């Protein structure tokens, strides 16, 4: 899936 | 719990060590133990809490999406069973974080910087629940309600460049876009947030400027893909 | 154990899914359950077993080295305590793997490809124990003994390009260099292994050639740093 | 620490 930017660690 | 016998200061120290070791499940367990000591958390400690659980749930979200993609392509029980296993573990982590916020981080958070931080976290972990939900509507409205309360406070109490306010607006916009199926709300929120921050950058030191523009770049990244 | 109620085939399938999800602790638990069904493992299944535990223990080794480095620089009890926690978990994983090999993978492995694979694994996980040991000598000799038996079989039963034989020689050379403090043995083993493989590449298909030269590159990488 | 090359997943 295309994940959009959210706050903090891009851990997924 | 299992951290009940360790000093608060030792739990915080070990959370920092665990972060250095990239041992995020340990990091989360240490910070859970610290929260359960019953004292309010400092700014640094809140960010340790958030970093720890964000990394744990991030791995679970990524695994869940892999498995869900395989499941949908395959539509024996093994794929569904294992997706459910990961999903249940993910929900358990989200429930744990929401339990800490409700008992009793939010109610004891008097300041805007703490209360907004925790309400944003509450929205975030309801949003992660929503990503796997199929009570879906009530989970979504719980995320919305938490984000909205945080937004209301942040607009009254924080400057538009405040990194907490900015990260909140970022995440609420993503909630709108792909959880609430409100892409125009998402776009409007991200645009207004970016513009009002930009107009306030002139008030900031170089260090604060770097903090704020980092999150503004994330708003623009999303807007570029949404428009 | 906890996997006793799941079909062997379902455990193997879920191990493959867990690998795709990068869920290596799950992957290891599934393959532990598969081993405990009591049947010998196929080539693919052995490699699933190895990949799973290699990834788990790899994360633990990396965390242990971070913490050990901090501990040594700092020379309160928290750093030592947390290093010990990780160390004990690492030793538990190694003991688990050694238990599977001893009960009863090695004794039931009749063929060279299986027996060498398992004896190499036995050397590897004693080597990981040795990395954190301070019984140190007996752990080292257990690693040596396992590697040596695997070497003897591999030289009698496998061609010098066999990827299992090559990975064994690679790992035994690293054992020599930094566990046994025998750098000249390490260099000699890596050189002879590389040369004898090179002289046998002409017998291989393109696919086997790719397999063998991949591990030969690792031998040369080490030799470049050792000489 | 400088880790030398060993077989399989460079997981550490
Ligand atoms: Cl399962
Ligand atoms: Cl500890
Ligand atoms: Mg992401
Ligand atoms: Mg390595």
């Amino acid at each position: 899936k295309l994940m959009f930017k959210t706050e903090g660690p891009d851990s997924d | 719990g299992a951290m009940g016998s360790m000093e608060r200061a030792s739990l915080i120290q070990k959370a920092k060590l665990a972060e250095q070791a990239e041992r995020y499940e340990d990091m989360a367990a240490f910070m859970k133990g610290a929260v359960e000591k019953g004292e309010e958390l400092s700014c640094e400690e809140r960010n340790l809490l958030s970093v720890a659980y964000k990394n744990v749930v991030g791995g679970q979200r990524a695994a869940w999406r892999v498995l869900s993609s395989i499941e949908q392509k395959s539509n024996g029980p093994e794929v569904r069973e294992y997706r459910e296993k990961v999903e249940t573990e993910l929900q358990g982590v989200c429930d744990t974080v929401l339990g800490l916020l409700d008992s009793h981080l939010i109610k004891e958070a008097g300041d805007a910087e703490s209360r907004v931080f925790y309400l944003k976290m509450k929205g975030d972990y309801y949003r992660y629940l929503a990503e796997v939900a199929t009570d879906k509507k009530r989970i979504i409205d719980s995320a919305r309600s938490a984000y909205q309360e945080a937004m209301d406070i942040s607009k009254k109490e924080m400057p538009p460049t405040n990194p907490i306010r900015l990260g909140l607006a970022l995440n609420f916009s993503v909630f709108h876009y792909e959880i609430a199926n409100s892409p125009e709300e998402a776009i409007s929120l991200a645009k207004t947030t970016f513009d009002e921050a930009m107009a306030d950058l002139h008030t900031l030191s170089e260090d604060s400027y770097k903090d704020s523009t980092l999150i503004m770049q994330l708003l623009r990244d999303n807007l570029t893909l949404w428009t």
